[PDB]
RNA sequence: GUGGGAGAGGGUGGUGGAAUUCCCGGAGUAGCGGUGAAAUGCGCAGAUACCGGGAGGAACGCCGAUGGCGAAGGCAGCCACCUGGUCCACCCGUGACGCUGAGGCGCGAAAGCGUGGGGAGCAAACCGGAUUAGAUACCCGGGUAGUCCACGCCCUAAACGAUGCGCGCUAGGUCUCUGGGUCUCCUGGGGGCCGAAGCUAACGCGUUAAGCGCGCCGCCUGGGGAGUACGGCCGCAAGGC
């Protein structure tokens, strides 16, 4: 699964400041961690669709958040993408 | 790293030698798969509710252990190899749920 | 010719026929009877009376081997089950006990259309 | 309506998740090897649902019967 | 975010017992089976009934419910691994980041199709026995595809609550599943029943709305012809839209 120490690692990694659990960057990061975990789960077990729905929903959420950031502060957006390495 | 419980039922007819050998292979395989042993309870021979391997009784072993999750299945397999071992059941340990308390 | 003198009595009952198998304590049979052994041929084998005659016949055949006390084992739900029981109860045989062993699956096999609306 | 006894009230302090304890679980099994209904056990939904799984666990180990022969009749 | 919770939610591996069929051994004898009644069928190469051993395939009794989970189809022996959804408490974080959603994409019971495997029970077609005026049926004895597994197709349905999704507002009573709490009781999420106002052609619905409202999508426009014809797209085909 995803252990609390990993979660805290990435949270503290992407936090805008000390004590920030809720920012867009944090959310997108966490979502990305989950997405990668799930996809590596779905390279095997390709016949499990119910989880694939979950993958779709998470992907969608991330895309919406990233879109929001793209609107508000394109700098933080490009930075986020760069550190995460999304968009391909 | 999770905490499990290993139930093993083996042949009640075993003399002390063969028994010792089986337990030796059990401990061996355990250390091979890296299971720390928290405690052990040896209940010995008890009378089964239905015949298993044509024998009316069975010898019981109970090991509360802690091991890496990933290999648990891979462990159980090995424990089933020995002809003398007729039952293996591994359970994720759980906090006791009391009733009529 | 054995002289067993104690044994088991199996009663297999169905809506069609009732047949009785008397065995030694190991389960190996001695004699047996049925609605077909008596002169009944068709549906009359399902009769309670048929079952009575059958049970009594097997019992009398078991007297020939000199048996006294038996254990009764009941399999199947059909007519003339309890009638075969009552028959054996005093045939001259002592009935030590009665048990219903009727096999019930844990739902392994698909029943015939006749028995369906079940599994 | 099972007015004889409730298995819970006929019992003391015990652990439901413990599959190795026979002398209690046996009380929850019928004359046949069957798991008793809520009417007989007097348990609750959660409790019964745990009891079931522990009973089955015990069955697999060989501590409890899957089925039994019915005496009398 | 942190901390707790319940679950037949899903995928992979392993595993347990009951039963059926087949095989092997013992014992045992004249029938078993089946029906309204029978016959075909099986049985002296020893069947049915009984005990013991073995092989295989399929489905999981009791728990079990008017219960639970899932978006729908649908999901039920047990264990382990991987994994989705969801609820409560704390008021911690971001700061309108939301709702819907033509097209697209994916999922989609059963039957059916392709390749390989498997095949115990059941069983379209088919072969028989009965019934009948006939019986291309109901009843009975057999039985192939299929039902089961892997991979790839098919895209249908009484795919049903015959009730699109989301949010707000409008008496309560009662049963229940699952949390929290000052644990008679209060508070929150889900599943049922009876009912205020109101609605409805009526039946009925009624905080799980079919009431009062707003946003967005899909759809209807008398019956037959007809889900047919043509065209187009999709499909190996059957056929689908
Ligand atoms: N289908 C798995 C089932 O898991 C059961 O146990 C399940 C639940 O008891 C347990 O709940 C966990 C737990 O950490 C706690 N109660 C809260 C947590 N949010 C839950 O985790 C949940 O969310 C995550 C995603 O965030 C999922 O990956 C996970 O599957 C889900 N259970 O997670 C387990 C896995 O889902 C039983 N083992 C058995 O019924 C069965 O194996
Ligand atoms: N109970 C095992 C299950 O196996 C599933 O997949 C397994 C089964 O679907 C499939 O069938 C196997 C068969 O390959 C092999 N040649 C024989 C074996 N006895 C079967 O396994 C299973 O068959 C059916 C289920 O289809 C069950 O009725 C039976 O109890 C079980 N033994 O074989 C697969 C493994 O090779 C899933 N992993 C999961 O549902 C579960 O673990
Ligand atoms: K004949
Ligand atoms: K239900
Ligand atoms: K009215
Ligand atoms: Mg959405
Ligand atoms: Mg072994
Ligand atoms: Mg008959
Ligand atoms: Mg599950
Ligand atoms: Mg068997
Ligand atoms: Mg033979
Ligand atoms: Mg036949
Ligand atoms: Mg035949
Ligand atoms: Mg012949
Ligand atoms: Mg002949
Ligand atoms: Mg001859
Ligand atoms: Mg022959
Ligand atoms: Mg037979
Ligand atoms: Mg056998
Ligand atoms: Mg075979
Ligand atoms: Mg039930
Ligand atoms: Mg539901
Ligand atoms: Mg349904
Ligand atoms: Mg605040
Ligand atoms: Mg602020
Ligand atoms: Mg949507
Ligand atoms: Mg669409
Ligand atoms: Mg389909
Ligand atoms: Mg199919
Ligand atoms: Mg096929
Ligand atoms: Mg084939
Ligand atoms: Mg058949
Ligand atoms: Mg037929
Ligand atoms: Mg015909
Ligand atoms: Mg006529
Ligand atoms: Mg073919
Ligand atoms: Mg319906
Ligand atoms: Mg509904
Ligand atoms: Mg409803
Ligand atoms: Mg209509
Ligand atoms: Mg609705
Ligand atoms: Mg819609
Ligand atoms: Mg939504
Ligand atoms: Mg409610
Ligand atoms: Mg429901
Ligand atoms: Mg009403
Ligand atoms: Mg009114
Ligand atoms: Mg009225
Ligand atoms: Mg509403
Ligand atoms: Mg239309
Ligand atoms: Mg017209
Ligand atoms: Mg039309
Ligand atoms: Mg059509
Ligand atoms: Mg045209
Ligand atoms: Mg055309
Ligand atoms: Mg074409
Ligand atoms: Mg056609």
């Amino acid at each position: 699964p995803i252990t609390k120490e990993e979660k805290q690692k990435v949270i503290q990694e992407f936090a805008r400041f000390p004590g920030d659990t809720g920012s867009t960057e944090v959310q997108v990061a966490l979502l990305t961690l989950r997405i990668n975990r799930l996809s590596e789960h779905l390279k095997v077990h390709k016949k499990d669709h119910h989880s694939h729905r979950g993958l779709l929903m998470m992907v969608g959420q991330r895309r919406r958040l990233l879109r929001y950031l793209q609107r508000e502060d394109p700098e933080r957006y490009r930075a986020l993408i760069e550190k995460l390495g999304i968009r391909g | 790293m999770r905490r499990y419980e290993v139930n093993i039922v083996l042949n009640p007819n075993l003399d002390q030698s063969q028994l010792a050998l089986e337990k030796e292979i059990i401990q061996r395989a355990l250390e091979n798969y890296g299971a720390r042993v928290e405690k052990v309870e040896e209940l010995g021979l008890r009378r089964l509710a239905y015949p298993i391997a044509k024998d009316p009784q069975g010898y019981f072993l109970w090991y509360q252990v802690e091991m890496p999750e990933d290999r648990v299945n891979d462990l159980a397999r090995e424990l089933r190899i020995r002809d003398n071992v007729r039952r293996v059941m591994v359970v994720k340990s759980q906090e006791p749920f009391l009733a009529n308390a | 010719k054995r002289q067993v003198a104690s044994g088991r009595a199996y009663i297999h009952a169905s809506y069609n026929n009732t047949i009785v198998t008397i065995t030694d304590p190991d389960g190996n049979p001695i004699t047996w009877s049925s609605g077909g052994v008596i002169g009944y041929k068709g549906s009359r084998k399902g009769t309670p009376y048929a079952a009575q005659l059958a049970a009594l016949d097997a019992a009398k055949k078991a007297m020939a081997y000199g048996m006294q006390s038996v254990d009764v084992i009941v399999r199947g739900t059909g007519a003339g089950r309890e009638q075969a029981i009552r028959a054996l109860q005093a045939s001259g045989l002592q009935v030590k006990s009665i048990v219903d062993d009727t096999p019930v699956p844990h739902n392994g096999c698909r029943p015939k259309k006749k028995f369906r609306k079940a599994s | 309506p099972s007015r004889k006894a409730k298995v819970k009230a006929t019992l003391g302090e015990f652990d439901l998740r413990d599959y190795r304890n026979v002398e209690v679980l046996k009380r929850f099994l019928s004359e046949t090897g069957k798991i008793l209904p809520r009417r007989r056990t007097g348990l609750s939904a959660k409790e019964q649902r745990i009891l079931a799984k522990t009973i089955k666990r015990a069955r697999i180990l060989g501590l409890l019967p899957f089925t039994e022969k019915l005496v009398r009749k």
